């Protein structure tokens, strides 16, 4: 979210009949995940050598 | 951004789902409910008459 | 909502802080007064009946 | 008969939003915090030098 625009020039008569100011809503920001995979296919004979 | 906040202007919302599911499917099985089961060993069974 | 209690008080707190920004930016501006009295500031009583 | 159901087909998928809001709006106010308040009664205030 954010506040109003650059402020300044705020002078209102005692009676102004407010004109439905323009407040703004929030901003939605989203992201997505990512998969990281590392595979190892090693034999059994090699898993016994020195 | 308008000063007056309206329902159509809201961004963060909680959908407030029903919290359950309506299956609405038939699971009676009248025949299998009756006809008591029986355990065997082989893939073939026989009987005499 | 998620990060809000109500859309009224939430929107008020924003303006309660924006008004402070408006104030300081005005006190440091070069804007002059609005002498509507038209040469009657010299008197404590109101200006001519007109 | 897919091996497993993937997220692209989940008719639910709760949003899982964040429970806070980030506002980058400065409010330092250096000047106002170095002046000192003083109450008055009338609209036009004056002072002599």
């Amino acid at each position: 979210d954010a506040l109003a625009s650059v402020d300044g020039n705020n002078a209102h008569v005692e009676g102004s009949r407010a004109e439905d100011g323009e407040m703004k809503p929030t901003v939605i920001k989203s992201n997505v995940t990512q998969i990281l995979r590392k595979v190892v296919r090693v034999s059994d004979t090699a898993n016994t050598t020195a | 951004n308008p000063t007056l906040f309206v329902s159509y202007d809201q961004n963060g919302k909680k959908l407030s789902f029903a919290n359950w599911i309506s299956v609405l499917s038939p699971q009676d099985t009248p025949f299998v409910s009756m006809t008591g089961k029986e355990s065997i060993n082989q893939t073939i069974f026989s009987w005499q008459t | 909502n998620y990060g809000r209690g109500r859309e009224l008080m939430y929107q008020l707190e924003k303006k309660g802080k924006e008004i402070k920004r408006d104030l300081e930016k005005i006190l440091l501006s070069g804007q002059a007064r609005t002498d509507v009295l038209a040469d009657q500031y010299l008197t404590n009583s109101a200006a001519d009946p007109a």
